[PDB]
């Protein structure tokens, strides 16, 4: 059994803060709602759906309908950016959702991508890797896509999460590696990334 | 939860008797310590009078010492304020109250569980 | 109340390891603990819990067998012998007292276990040869690729420090060999392209590994 | 002539909590009842304070215990609540004097007193004079805990956290509850 929330949301500040997190067995499962900071235990902010601790500001509410609850942040706070986790239990003999980070300043930013082919001296060493660098996009989330010619590729695939650069703008990397007949048999290769719901693509083919 | 009913209050004449009744509520009236309280405008409330489950420890306030007699008909689930020699001073709302348990400090109101509305007796 | 976790490190497949857990600020006598785990990119997993007295314990069918939950109310530690680890082990394992109103009451900080055994490894240096930036900008990007090393971290300059502007060193990626490999670009006039050398200057001090690249604009 | 130890039941430096009441069995002794009955709650039931020097009884038990302000009133027969039905119940034919007093000064601290326990949670109601010192986790759902503190399974015990800067209905009340039993046996506490 899973709950299933988004990996990220963006929102401004002053903005209210939605959150949602679905699962088959939260209509008669109570849900949770955790805060995790970097370098930090994860601190419980609401609990029975829509309970709120003592100890935590009152702009932060939850609420449920049926297989989805949602943790809502009014007039969001620059301290309200942070990792959230929903929990609950499967209706049977814990769960905890996969996590959403929340961002709380400047114009969104389609990623710059350069995609490299292998060097011959990697191709003369019996290896071939393809390398796709992925700078300046925001907010701070993109998603890979490999293509040999036309085709999905998914195997040796290895993809950083994002960083954030030194203007405030995120940065990765997605290598792929394959072997060097692999390389030359096909008329190219493709990294196609994905921000915001455009995607950029770059091709590179074998000398 | 018992409740309480005063009557026989009203006005009467200086030197006049009045006697003021209590009925309570359900079946266990010979469990209580029966009192009267009595409240003067601008005055907290004052100890009058209490009888114990056998009748047999009664109680009085010093000013009405004398003057009035309590009793109880546990039949009836009443107590009675036999009220004589009636003064101006004497001019107050009078309650009805019960308790489980006999008090050291029977003066005590925080020592009564159970209170009655009140009623009015005026002597002039 | 106070979580203060200890005992997480580096450890090979099929080694143990014992956390502990030092709890303060409440009755350690009386409350029961927690034990949950998270692994990288994955949600929240509960791994055990223990009574009191110590006397039960309930485990997941993920570690059943292989971990063991004890505790010491004298010592107010709280333990978790991890035995046979695998790489799914990895995470950050928090422990957690009992208190709610009506689980949950209150978690620590964690500590971080890392299921691994990849040996010390100097990177190949592979060249990254130009490629066309901006083309309205008139620049290139070219770099290198610092391959298949360990541990982190790798140092990289270019032309020995001479070259810093248009610089970009990316985080490093763990491959599932167990070993790294990052890539660092340089923005530069292409026009510069036939008559300028770029170097990348590569540290990998725990290999006592130090190369220089030299990216030609070439295929 | 043994004198019956009343003092080292009020004047004890240290109550039991609530859950855990203490008691004294007071037998074979003359006691002061008038001299050391004379802001202190006096509530007797079935027996007159006054009469008490004129009685003899088989055995006078003293049960001491602490409770907040506000829970003085169930420390009575025929009384319901959290302390009534869970920590100390009366009975309905309850002989005896309850005594409570404000012990604000005494077994309240800054930093909050939290050794004073009361239990919140139990299966069924206390008998008359039970004492109940378990504290199994407290099954509220049907899954067995198995000791373990999680959802519907909770701890059956909770702090006063006594502070002096607290209302009078959260404020610590020392209360002494005499029970006067006269079964057969011989008659042995008498007053003088």
């Amino acid at each position: 059994y899973e709950l299933t929330q988004p990996p990220s949301v963006s929102v401004s500040p002053g903005q209210t803060a939605r959150i949602t997190c679905s699962g088959d067995a939260l209509p008669k499962q109570y849900t949770y709602w955790y805060q995790q900071k970097p370098g930090q235990p994860p601190v419980l902010v609401i609990y029975k759906d829509s309970e709120r601790p003592s100890g935590i500001p009152e702009r932060f509410s939850g609420s449920s309908s049926g297989t989805t609850v949602t943790l809502t942040i009014s007039g969001v706070q620059a301290e309200d950016e942070a990792d959230y986790y929903c929990q609950s239990t499967d209706s049977s003999a814990v769960v905890f959702g996969g996590g959403t980070k929340l961002t709380v300043g400047q114009p969104k930013a389609n990623p710059t991508v350069t995609l490299f082919p292998p060097s011959s001296e990697e191709l003369q060493a019996n290896k071939a890797t393809l390398v796709c660098l992925i700078s300046d996009f925001y907010p701070g989330a993109v998603t890979v896509a490999w293509k040999a010619d036309s085709s999905p590729v998914k195997a040796g695939v290895e993809t950083t999460t994002p960083s954030k650069q030194s203007n405030n703008k995120y940065a990765a990397s997605s290598y792929l590696s394959l072997t060097p007949e692999q390389w030359k048999s096909h008329r190219s290769y493709s990294c196609q990334v994905t921000h915001e719901g455009s995607t950029v693509e770059k091709t590179v083919a074998p000398t | 939860q018992v409740q309480l009913v005063e009557s026989g209050g009203g006005l009467v004449q200086a030197g006049g008797s009045l006697r003021l009744a209590c009925i309570a509520s359900g079946r266990t009236f010979h469990s209580y310590v029966m009192a009267w309280f009595r409240q003067a405008p601008g005055k907290e409330r004052e100890f009058v009078a209490a009888i114990s489950w056998s009748s047999t420890p009664t109680y009085y306030g010093e000013s009405v010492k004398g003057r009035f007699t309590i009793s109880r008909d546990n039949a009836k689930n009443t107590v009675y304020l036999q009220m004589n020699r009636l003064k101006p001073e004497d001019t107050a709302v009078y309650f009805c109250a019960a308790d489980r348990g006999e008090s050291y400090y029977y003066t005590r109101p925080t020592e009564y569980e159970f209170w009655g509305q009140g009623t009015q007796v005026t002597v002039s | 109340v106070q979580l203060v976790e200890s005992g997480g490190g580096v450890v090979q497949p099929g080694r143990s390891l014992r956390l502990s857990c030092a709890a303060s600020g409440f009755t350690f006598r009386t409350y029961a603990v927690h034990w949950v785990r998270q692994a990288p990119g994955k949600g929240p997993e509960w791994v055990a819990v223990i009574s009191y007295d110590g006397s039960n314990k309930y485990y997941a069918d993920s570690v059943k067998g292989r971990f063991t939950l004890s505790r010491d109310t004298s010592k107010n530690t709280l333990y978790l012998q991890m035995n046979s680890l695998r790489a799914e082990d990895t995470a950050v394992y928090y422990c957690a007292s009992r208190g709610d109103t009506v689980a949950f009451d209150i978690w620590g900080q964690g500590t971080m276990v890392t299921v691994s055994s990849a040996s010390t490894k100097g990177p190949s240096v592979f060249p990254l040869a130009p490629s066309s930036k901006s083309t309205s900008g008139g620049t290139a990007a070219l770099g290198c690729l610092v391959k298949d090393y360990f541990p982190e971290p790798v140092t990289v300059s270019w032309n020995s420090g001479a070259l810093t502007s248009g610089v970009h060193t990316f985080p490093a990626v763990l491959q599932s060999s167990g070993l790294y490999s990052l890539s660092s670009v340089v923005t530069v006039p292409s026009s510069s392209l036939g008559t300028q050398t770029y170097i990348c200057n590569v540290n990998h001090k725990p290999s006592n590994t130090k190369v220089d690249k030299r990216v030609e604009p070439k295929s | 002539t043994n004198l019956c130890p009343f003092d080292e039941v009020f004047n004890a430096t240290r109550f039991a909590s609530v859950y855990a009441w203490n008691r004294k069995r007071i037998s074979n002794c003359v006691a002061d009842y008038s001299v050391l009955y004379n802001f202190f709650t006096f509530k007797c039931y079935g027996v007159s304070p006054t009469k008490l020097n004129d009685l003899c009884f088989t055995n006078v038990y003293a049960d001491s215990f602490v409770i907040r302000g506000d829970e003085v009133r169930q420390i009575a027969p025929g009384q319901t609540g959290n302390i009534a039905d869970y920590n100390y119940k009366l009975p309905d034919d309850f002989t005896g004097c309850v005594i409570a007093w404000n012990s604000n000064k005494l077994d309240s601290k800054v930093s909050g007193n939290y050794n004073y326990l009361y239990r919140l949670f139990r299966k069924s109601n206390l008998k008359p004079f039970e004492r109940d010192i378990s504290t199994e986790i407290y099954q509220a759902g049907n899954k067995p805990c198995n000791g373990v503190a999680g959802f519907n399974c909770y701890f059956p015990l909770r702090s006063y956290s006594f502070r002096p800067t607290y209302g009078v209905g959260h404020q610590p009340y020392r209360v002494v509850v005499l029970s006067f039993e006269l079964l057969h046996a011989p008659a042995t506490v008498c007053g003088k």
